């Protein structure tokens, strides 16, 4: 199967995240468990 | 600790054209971020609402 070793987000809007990132690095993560998990499940991968 | 939002620096920039000690530098930094936010929500919502000749495009 597949590794996701860097997932990373590219939205970005320096105003209503208050100058800060839009997502934290623990919601990241999480995306990251889940994508990994869904890539475990062994289907067509990379169009889930 | 400055909040977020507040960090960097911020300047008020005004043009015409023919065209179509270490942490006192951050909180006066950061205080002077506040005070121009404060300047361009006053100018923008003024250019919306209030009904002015030639109107402005914000």
């Amino acid at each position: 199967p597949w590794r996701l070793l860097k997932l990373e987000i590219l939205v970005e809007d320096k105003e209503t995240g208050d100058g800060r990132a839009l997502v934290h690095s623990m919601q990241i993560s999480f995306i990251h468990q889940l994508v990994q998990s869904r890539l475990f499940a062994d289907e067509k991968p990379l169009q889930d | 600790q400055i909040p977020s939002d507040l960090e960097g620096s911020a300047y008020i920039k005004v043009s015409i054209q023919k065209q179509a000690p270490h942490w006192q530098t951050k909180l006066e930094a950061a205080q002077n971020v506040l005070l121009c936010k404060e300047i361009f929500a006053q100018l923008s919502r003024e250019a919306v609402q209030i009904k002015s000749q030639v109107p402005h495009i914000v």
